[PDB]
């Protein structure tokens, strides 16, 4: 194939050929899963101990699938947009301008010869004045806003499941809802216990944070 | 400030005062003025307090990484090298400094002097500060190599003692350091006006 | 200017540039270090006697500082590149600290040149292996060899360029602890004669010992290559 | 070779650049960490080509600061600029608040600079196991070409490592002693080497936590654990 | 037209065996009028067990809080998601204020918080960053003669262990005093209590005039 | 054939073969319809759903560039993204610099530019979108197209996307010298349910904008109430 | 001009002395600072000015001419070259962000034939330089406060043909003038002496 | 793209400078001719069609008051030199208040041409100069090539009527010709391989006398057109 | 483009750098030039093209300082040049530069060994770094210092140098060395050396009788010193001698064209 090496080639067929490998990076990582309700976001992840859920704020954290130094860079740079923002404004960086940013940084990396694609799919949840929010970046640049999706190896399986629930999400509470995202992320595999699977969760009132081993054996 | 050293056959003595003063309101009394820089290599501390710490930290800084890579200690002479350059590359820029470094490498014992200009300067005797001019007075008569260490920290403590009595900029807690083979040893800490007491 | 990746990874873990530096150093003439008790002899094969090369030779063991000498096998201008390199840090190193730099943190420097040149867009790796000897202000010797890799490494007695395998070899049987100043001249002659023709004026030679070195002239060269010339019928 | 670019991706979503990388660190020394509860255990393989090399000289374990060592695999000038960026900032940590930098920072702050190639040609062909206490107690962890970092309970790395991957599954539970690490080192060491072992021909270190320093052994010390086989 | 300006007033503290108490008053001055009766600037909380406290020129101590806050976050991505002691924060804070030797914040600052082994210390600084660990400490307009009362009271040292509340006692004492002598202290003062259970903050009025 | 993988070179016949690709992805991308009205712009876009769980208003196609102006996305998303950041510094810049709202003329032709410089240096690629732009500033109602060519034309009404054939054939029977900004909200609406493949794309949304008198001139999506 | 010091050239060779004196304003920290530095085999230089700029300063001509002596084959270099390699330095310095180096100097050499092919004048040659890069070779030369005394003294009773005996009475004559008749106090004087055979410290003269 | 473009082949050739070389020699014909007194240059100028303006093409260029050139090959790569050209003249004035001789000015080119042919991401220039001057040192011929190489000639030819251009030379050159008989064996010598009537309108011509540098006007050159 | 890059400065499979290599090749390719090293000086000789009627002279004001081949760097350093013309003169313009700027530092003259060294390196940077050919020029120095006498060198496209009592490089140059080798001796005069390189032009272009118009010789020797300015400078010293770089004309190369002749036909 002619036409499968670098970024800056099409196909003749109107295909981006290197941009579909780096999105193979991600169907190749451990499943994460991510699911919102109204005033919460609970995202999950099957550890494959590999750090696989960051913080980026007080109201907004990610699940990364794929590269692992790639999911680095890309927090450093949303935690230092934050920042930035809070120190200018004295509030919450909004989550839309959070995706779009993100968006844009992957797509510059799709069209340049000096630069590479990111091989590293993200669930970015967060809260802020609109309410719950979860998006999802993939390396050709797109930027989805779901009810609530998966991400990573066999995570049909997940995206399966979620598509007989999600309606009821609306209405559940934040136990019902992190149950939801378990048996879903369970659906994607052992089993699932304190050592190997992750809960963050962030909405009103609650600021973005991983459940301790403690807080997550009574989910599990 | 005051802070003097020597060189005698035992090794070297350093001895200092705690008192900082803008000139005339005295914010402490509590000061160490003597640094610690690691376990074989002393600093002392005149002039500007930030300063001297910031480099002296620096500098020790310095000294870990060589031995890191060299797997050995580096020598008195490099080590006030080290900070001899930083001075001098600093010279256009405001530092105040009047340190001593000192050491016992392999060639002995090693005291040298280094200011905010970049001098450095390889010696047998020092003193730093405002109340130098006090100190030099009791150290030069007193002061020869044959000094046990005992008397040899007692006209190191006497000597800053008369500085602390005269100069108005020194004061507080002596304390004397002595540098031997096998590193250093705080040998004392004595209230000046305590002294005052004894010396009478 | 330009910045092409030239030295990268290839389907087995393995870095062309380097290999193929290396075998530039494989085809390069012989070098030999020894190190006895108090002195350090580098010994080098020199092209080919010619009745119209200079007699006044040009010289392929260099000086960096007063107590360190380097000798090397491959690219000889790259060579020459890397000693001057080695020559600036050196006085640099006093101008910084005031005393004399050690031969093993001048070897790290040198190997870290190295080292950089196989990573460093734009650019290829040198083609040149050294053998670098000197002594400390304590008066013990040192020996370390340097590769175009940039991995460096102390030995008691060391061969590289052409017949490298050979020469080391003759050299791990016969090697002894605690050698003079004369018996480490005859052992290094001996070990060069194993990969070169004739002894006769295809060899320069330094005695490097602590507070002197001597570029061998060549009627004490002579002399020695005959009384083992005598000792290789036997 | 330079058929295709240094940022190329496979069809499964690999960087070449990366995967041939961790080839590399295969055709090393093996070199391998255990953790305990009281103590973390690191060891090599030293490998030198011929006995005209002194041996000290190719040590592939190098103290990083006072409570932390590393044994490295793979490309060892390659690892010297690792263990070099690693000391610095192990020094700016104490610098800038007065403390040890943790183990996990250190293995992080060197995995950031693993990917910083598109700048250099290529990765760094190099592995490193870390070893030190914090507050964390005895810990080990592992950095690769691709910037993952990740941390073992025990670990090998190198020629002989899925040779030791099988003498782990067995012996290897978490609640050992000092003593039967130091030991089931020494075991995998013989196992998977090529010559016979001796005192000269490997390399052993600790971090326990009861005092937070790295010690190396001396060849003495060794004798004691080769005779306790 | 300088880059300084000096909005006056008074920061206190003083540690005891498991407990530090910090104090500052609320006014912010202009020149030669009063802005506020109600800036709550002078402290800033860093982590539970640590304060900022400062005086001099407020513009200045809002950025110095917000680098601060910044490289205390930063702390935390790099170290595993735990917060720097309060040690490191002083030693953090010393090695900033020597940075801008050139430009230099206008700041008398104090850290102030509990140690490792639960005991209360204070990092009284220069503007440049020379600090030590103390007892006690003060700054800004009222602290000339707030500073030998406290060495009188507490070290005795021309004579022949407090509670929280005898030690939160004479630090109301004190600024009462300052507020009655010094025209740029005054209103009010917000006193935060530090101990390992949490912070306790109590306001105390003071003179109007 | 090693003339087609960058497009820093001709063809022997003069063609540049890497801006015919990208021009492909465009003509296999949604369908698109656009209406320039006696009172305004009228754009309408469908939207292929990739997943019954989105929230509305993922993967918008037409974003707001100025007050007055917005462009409808027609191609690969994410590089149609970086065609708007630059229209949006564009219209700021007519603001800042020369104190007016960017006209729609100069607003397309800039928009151009910008695209023809990704088809002519090796180190990158053409833009895999073309971009209609609907304006109304002081030159009045106006509607262009850029393609990933940087070519830039004028319409009274156009069609983008698989149905672009069809859909062009409707657009004609059209009058466009009547024809408002209410009436046309219909009957494009029409147009795009007619063309919509129902085999190929089960999931669909209908994505609407407009800069008309009624809206003030300001460029929006019309309320979701007139559909 | 604190610090004096002095030089001559006799036909075969030159004395350089400089005052020990090391002060912090008015009190003196040492005074035997040895300021009469060794540059090679058979040169020196005399630097008069505060220490920082005058160690860096001969530090930088050290290391320089090292650094030509190996890219050379340990060929020694002229004293008319070091001379005018110090004085680049000095003029370029001068004109530099840094500033100028503010260290007087003398230098003395005594030139020696490298090879037979050399053609060499081979003789002992003084240079006085000054912290602005003016160079002039002389056959005696002073700076600091102590110059002028000195000067006129040399003008009065210097020869070229004085022995190596009566060449140290003069040089110690001129720094008892020094020390009798300069307010500040230049006690003690290290001399050295740059001959063929190279360089020597003089010790009978202080 | 910053790599060299130019490169050496198995047996030393650099074959971008030849095929270079084989582009300047494809033009249309110009010769030159050294005098005792004068230089005279001189080039066809045929346009492809009547439409075009005759007038505004150029072959021969005045560089600066007392050196002219011209050129064959490729137009517009001859434009970058002659830019070059007249920019160092004006810098060599102000330095040194007086016009730069030809001998430097030829070095000048050279060097211009051989960073072209070393260079990264560049072809070297596809057109030999001829270049005509007075100085101080007397009348000068030069001609350089691609490859950066000059030489000074008493006559010569470049262009594809070349080899008969300067065999033609050899015979009919002597050593004390007058200015006004080199203009005329100049035109004597293109009357020969040009295609077509030869008229004041396809044929430029630039003389050297009085050391100054000057072009024939349309009716200048009609005159000495009507002797031949 | 990456993919039209040819790869300048990249190691092939054996250690060996191409370009360095064709690059000498074409130094093979191009006129023969001569080195001699005598007591009274060098001597370097080369053979030209073929002489076009219709050649002429730049004229230069001062006619030592270059001919066709040879090439005044400074006063005491000449050279001949073999191989690509125009890249020889970018090389010349480099060392002409450093040797002054050596002047201007140390206000002596540069070591010809110093001076070889320098130009050997910049030949050496496009080797290893840049993406560029390099240099294909072979030069032979001619240089008198006072650390060394006499000196003749020889530089090739690796950037490696060496010394030489007698060398050629060009053409026929395996043909000269043999000749060389069998006639040179260590006792030379500079006429006999001058002598000596014209047979082994004549034996190399192949020709009975030397023609004196196919043939340029220049000579690093030494000179009685000019005038001393003991008023202007007095602490100037002169020595005896100087070195100069001559490049001989027609009318001194008539008596040495004769002897080479008289060589010719008595063997």
């Amino acid at each position: 194939n002619q036409y499968d090496t670098n970024t800056t080639t099409w196909s003749p067929t109107g295909r981006l050929f290197q941009v579909e490998y780096a999105n193979e990076a991600v169907n190749n990582g451990s499943a994460a899963v991510g699911t919102k309700n109204k005033d919460f976001v609970v995202l999950t992840a099957l550890k494959r101990y590999q750090e696989k859920v960051f913080k980026l704020d007080d109201h907004v954290g990610m699940a990364i699938a794929g590269l692992v130094a790639d999911g680095r860079m890309l927090a450093r740079f949303v935690r230092t947009e934050c920042m930035n923002y809070r120190y200018m404004h004295d509030s919450d960086n909004p989550l839309p301008l959070i995706a779009e940013i993100v968006g844009e940084k992957y797509q510059r990396h799709i069209q340049f010869a000096g630069k590479r694609p990111f091989g590293v799919g993200l669930l970015i949840a967060g809260y802020d004045s609109t309410g719950p929010h979860l998006y999802h970046t993939v390396p050709s640049g797109d930027v989805f806003d779901f009810k609530a999706t998966a991400m990573g190896l066999r995570s049909q399986a997940a995206r399966t499941y979620l598509e007989k629930h999600f309606e009821s999400f609306p209405d559940c509470g934040l136990d019902e809802l992190i149950m939801h995202a378990l048996k879903a992320l369970a659906a994607a595999t052992a089993e699932l216990n304190i050592k190997n699977t992750t809960i963050a969760i962030v909405g009103k009132g609650t600021p973005f944070m991983v459940l301790t081993e403690e807080a997550a054996r009574k989910y599990l | 400030t005051t802070t003097l050293g020597f060189h005698f056959d035992g090794g070297i003595i350093l001895a200092v005062d705690s008192r900082a003063s803008s000139g005339q309101y005295i914010s402490s009394q509590t000061v160490m003025k003597v640094l610690e820089i690691n376990e074989y290599l002393l600093g002392t501390m005149a002039g500007g307090a930030a300063d001297c710490q910031y480099w002296e930290r620096v500098l020790g800084m310095e000294c870990r990484l060589w031995e890191l890579r060299n797997n050995c200690r580096i020598s008195v002479a490099a080590a006030s090298k080290i900070l001899a350059n930083i001075t001098y590359s600093y010279r256009n820029y405001g530092l105040s400094m009047g340190t001593m470094v000192a050491g016992w490498d392999q060639f002995g014992p090693s005291l040298y002097y280094v200011d905010d200009k970049g001098t450095r300067v390889k010696h047998e005797l020092f003193s730093v500060g405002s109340g130098s001019i006090y100190a030099y007075g009791v150290l030069d008569q007193g002061y020869r190599k044959n000094l046990t260490v005992e008397e040899a920290c007692e006209l190191a403590r006497r000597s800053i003692f008369h500085a602390t009595y005269r100069d108005g900029a020194s004061g507080g807690i002596v304390t004397v350091y002595h540098v031997h083979q096998g590193g250093w040893t705080q040998i004392s800490r004595d209230d000046q006006t305590k002294l005052y007491d004894r010396y009478v | 200017s330009y910045d092409r990746a030239i030295t990268v990874f290839s389907p087995d873990g393995h870095l062309f540039q380097v290999e193929y530096a290396q075998e530039a150093v494989r085809k390069g003439l012989c070098a030999v270090g020894v190190r006895g008790k108090d002195s350090i002899i580098f010994a080098v094969e020199k092209k080919s006697v010619q009745k119209l090369q200079d007699s006044r030779t040009i010289r392929k063991i260099y000086k960096l500082d007063e107590h360190i000498y380097l000798a090397f096998a491959g690219l000889s201008a790259d060579a020459r590149v890397l000693v001057n390199h080695a020559q600036l840090e050196c006085q640099r190193f006093r101008l910084n600290y005031e005393d004399a730099v050690d031969v093993d943190l001048l070897v790290r420097y040198v190997a870290k040149v190295q080292q950089k040149s196989t990573q460093s867009s734009g650019s290829r790796p040198y083609g040149v292996s050294t053998i670098i000897g000197g002594f400390n202000e304590n008066g013990q010797p040192h020996l370390w060899k340097t590769d175009p890799s940039g991995m460096s490494s102390a030995w008691r007695a060391v061969a590289i360029g052409r017949n490298d395998k050979t020469v080391l070899e003759f050299m791990e049987k016969s090697y002894q602890e605690n050698m003079t100043r004369d018996q480490c001249v005859h052992f290094a002659i001996k070990a060069l004669l194993e990969a070169v023709e004739s002894g006769s004026k295809n060899i320069e030679l330094v005695v490097l010992e602590n507070k002197k070195a001597l570029y061998m002239g060549d009627d004490e060269l002579r002399k020695f290559v005959v009384e083992v010339e005598k000792e290789r019928e036997e | 070779e330079y058929d295709r670019g240094v940022n190329t991706f496979s069809p499964e979503g690999r960087i070449f650049q990366i995967e041939y990388a961790i080839e590399a660190i295969k055709l090393g020394s093996t070199s391998l960490g255990i953790q305990t509860p009281d103590a973390v255990v690191i060891a090599a393989e030293k490998r030198v080509p011929s006995v005209l090399v002194d041996p000290s000289s190719m040590n592939k374990i190098l103290e990083i600061d006072y409570h932390m060592g590393t044994v490295l695999s793979g490309m060892v000038a390659d690892a010297r600029i690792l263990v070099e960026h690693a000391r610095v900032e192990a020094q700016n940590h104490r610098f800038t608040y007065d403390e040890p930098m943790r183990v996990e920072s250190c293995a992080l702050a060197t995995c950031d600079l693993s990917v910083r190639f598109g700048l250099m040609s290529r990765p760094f062909g190099v592995s490193l196991l870390i070893a030190g206490v914090d507050e964390n107690g005895p810990q080990l962890w592992q950095t690769d070409p691709s910037g993952t970092y990740t941390r073992y309970d025990a670990q090998a790395i190198g020629a002989g490592a899925e040779a030791a991957q099988t003498v782990f599954n067995e012996i290897y539970h978490r609640n050992m002693t000092v003593e039967e690490a130091e030991t089931l080192a020494v075991r995998i060491l013989k196992q998977v080497m090529e010559e016979e072992l001796t005192k000269s021909n490997i390399e052993i270190a600790i971090v326990p936590a009861s005092t937070g320093k790295l010690e190396v052994y001396d060849q003495t010390k060794i004798q004691r654990i080769i005779d306790r086989l | 037209w300088s880059p300084y300006a000096d909005n006056g007033g008074t920061i206190a503290a003083i540690a005891g065996k498991n407990y530090v108490i910090l104090g500052g008053d609320t006014r912010l001055n202009g020149d030669f009028c009063i802005h506020t009766r109600d800036d709550r600037t002078k402290l800033f909380q860093l982590t539970e067990h640590t304060f900022l406290a400062s005086t001099g020129m407020q513009a200045d101590r809002l950025q110095l809080q917000q680098m601060l806050k910044y490289r205390i976050q930063w702390y935390q991505y790099n170290n595993g998601g735990k917060l720097p002691s309060t040690k490191a924060i002083a030693k953090l804070t010393s090695t900033m204020l020597y940075q801008r030797r050139f430009f230099p914040y206008y700041t008398f600052n104090m850290v102030v918080g509990l140690d490792e082994k639960g005991a209360g210390v204070c990092y009284s600084y220069d503007p440049v960053g020379s600090t030590e660990p103390f007892r006690y400490g003060t700054s800004g307009s009222a602290s000339s003669f707030v500073e030998p009362l406290m060495d009188c009271l507490l070290t005795r040292q021309h004579m022949v262990e407090l509670s929280m509340t005898e030690t939160l006692e004479m630090l109301k004492n004190a600024f009462t005093g300052a507020a009655e002598r010094d025209i740029f202290t005054g209103d009010a003062v917000c006193f935060h209590i530090i101990t390992a259970d949490g912070i306790r903050s109590e306001l105390f009025e003071l003179r109007n005039d | 054939t090693e003339h087609d993988q960058s497009t820093d070179i001709f063809s022997a016949d003069g063609r540049v073969f890497q801006v015919e690709y990208a021009c492909k992805a465009v003509d296999n991308g949604s369908t698109a319809v656009a209406a320039c009205c006696t009172d305004g712009v009228v754009v309408a876009v469908e939207k292929i759903l990739t997943s019954r769980m989105l929230e509305e208003g993922s993967n918008d196609r037409i974003h707001a560039v100025d007050r007055q102006a917005g462009v409808c996305i027609c191609g690969m998303l994410p590089d149609g993204r970086a065609v708007v950041s630059r229209a949006r510094a564009e219209a700021e810049n007519s603001r800042d610099v020369f104190a007016t709202p960017i006209p729609g003329s100069v607003l397309a032709s800039r928009i151009g530019e910008f695209m023809h410089v990704y088809t002519t240096h090796y180190a990158y690629r053409p833009f895999g979108c073309s971009v209609i732009i609907a304006s109304y500033a002081d030159d009045g109602p106006q509607l262009f197209v850029s393609d990933p060519s940087g070519t830039v034309a004028g319409y009274y009404g156009i069609a983008l996307g698989k149905g672009k054939t069809v859909a062009k054939t409707e657009l004609e029977k059209l009058n466009f010298k009547s024809i408002t900004c209410d009436e046309a909200v219909v009957k494009l609406t029409k147009i795009l349910h007619d063309v919509h493949d129902k085999s190929k794309d089960k999931l669909y949304e209908l994505e609407v904008a407009w800069v008309c008198n009624k809206s003030n001139c300001v460029f929006q999506h019309v309320p979701n109430d007139m559909i | 001009m604190s610090e004096t010091t002095i030089a001559f050239r006799c036909n075969g060779f030159v004395l350089v002395a400089a005052a020990g004196l090391n002060a912090f304003y008015y009190i003196k920290i040492m005074d035997t600072e040895d300021k009469v530095t060794q540059l090679d085999s058979h040169k020196v230089v005399a630097c008069a000015g505060e220490n920082g700029p005058r160690v860096n300063f001969v530090e930088y001509i050290k290391c320089n001419m090292a650094l030509k002596r190996m890219r050379e084959h340990g060929r020694v270099i002229r004293t008319s070259a070091a001379a005018s390699f110090m004085r680049n330095a000095l003029a370029g310095a001068l004109r530099s962000r840094d500033g100028a180096y503010l260290v007087n100097c003398l230098l003395a050499g005594y030139d020696v034939a490298a090879s037979s092919d050399d053609d060499i004048a081979t003789g002992p040659h003084l240079y006085y330089m000054d912290y602005l890069g003016t160079m002039q070779e002389v056959p005696y030369g002073c700076h600091g406060y102590g110059a002028s005394f000195v000067i006129a003294m040399l003008d009065r009773l210097w020869r070229p043909d004085l022995t190596a005996q009566e060449a140290v009475d003069l040089m110690q004559k001129c720094c008892d003038e020094v020390k009798k008749r300069v307010v500040i106090s230049n006690d003690k004087f290290i001399c050295k002496a740059v001959t063929e055979n190279g360089v020597e410290i003089v010790n009978t003269v202080s | 793209s910053a790599y060299g473009l130019t490169t050496f082949s198995p047996s030393g050739r650099l074959v971008q400078i030849e095929y270079a070389t084989t582009a300047a020699s494809k033009g249309t014909t110009a010769l030159g001719v050294k005098a005792m007194d004068g230089v005279v240059i001189a080039a066809e100028k045929k346009t492809t069609s009547p439409l075009a303006a005759s007038l505004t093409v150029q072959k021969v260029f005045v560089l600066d008051d007392h050196v002219g050139c011209t050129y064959s090959g490729i137009g517009p790569d001859c434009r970058v030199l002659v830019d070059a050209a007249r920019k160092a003249c004006q810098k060599y004035r102000l330095t040194y208040h007086e016009p730069m001789p030809v001998s430097q000015l030829v070095r000048h080119i050279s060097s211009l041409y051989q960073e072209f042919t070393q260079s990264g991401g560049v072809r070297p220039f596809g057109c030999s100069l001829l270049v005509a001057g007075a100085d101080s040192q007397g009348n000068h011929l030069y001609q350089v090539d691609p490859s950066g190489t000059f030489w000074a000639w008493k006559a010569t030819s470049i262009g594809k009527g070349s080899t008969d251009a300067k065999t033609f030379l050899e015979k009919r050159y002597t050593n004390e010709m007058e200015i006004e008989d080199a203009v005329h064996t100049a035109l004597l010598t293109l009357k020969e391989g040009f295609d077509g009537t030869m008229t004041a309108e396809n044929t430029q011509v630039g003389r050297v006398s009085e050391g100054k540098f000057e072009l024939f006007t349309v009716d200048q050159l009609k005159d000495y057109l009507d002797q031949i | 483009s990456s993919r039209y890059d040819s790869r300048t400065t990249t190691f092939s499979p054996e250690g060996r750098l191409y370009q360095v290599e064709y690059a000498e090749e074409a130094i093979s390719q191009a006129g023969t030039v001569i080195g001699i090293l005598t007591t009274g000086g060098v001597v370097l000789g080369a053979e030209k093209g073929v002489q076009n009627s219709l050649f002429d002279s730049e004229n230069m004001e001062d006619k030592n300082i270059s001919g066709e081949k040879m090439y005044k760097i400074a006063s005491h350093i000449g050279c001949s040049v073999a191989g690509v013309t125009s890249d020889a003169y970018a090389l010349l313009n480099y060392a002409r530069l450093s040797a002054n700027r050596h002047h201007y530092t140390y206000q002596e003259p540069m070591a010809a060994e110093d001076l070889c060294r320098l130009l050997c390196d910049e030949k050496q940077l496009y080797t290893q770094y840049g993406g560029v050919r390099p240099f294909g020029v072979s030069f032979l120095l001619a240089g008198w210092d006072r650390h060394h006498g006499y000196q003749l060198y020889h530089t090739d496209t690796s950037g490696n140098y060496n010394a030489w009592r007698a060398y050629a490089i060009g053409q026929n140059d395996q043909v000269a060395q043999s000749l060389l080798k069998r006639d040179w001796k260590p006792e030379l005069t500079l006429d006999e050396g001058i002598v000596l390189c014209l047979r082994v032009l004549g034996k190399t272009m192949d020709t009975v009788k030397l023609s004196a118009e196919r043939l340029e010789v220049a000579v690093l020797h030494k000179v009685p010193a000019p005038a001393t300015q003991k008023l202007l400078e007095p602490y100037g010293v002169l020595p005896k001698t100087v070195p100069e770089f001559k490049i001989l004309r027609e009318t001194d190369l008539k008596p040495l064209i004769a002897e080479a002749d008289r060589q010719r036909e008595a063997e």
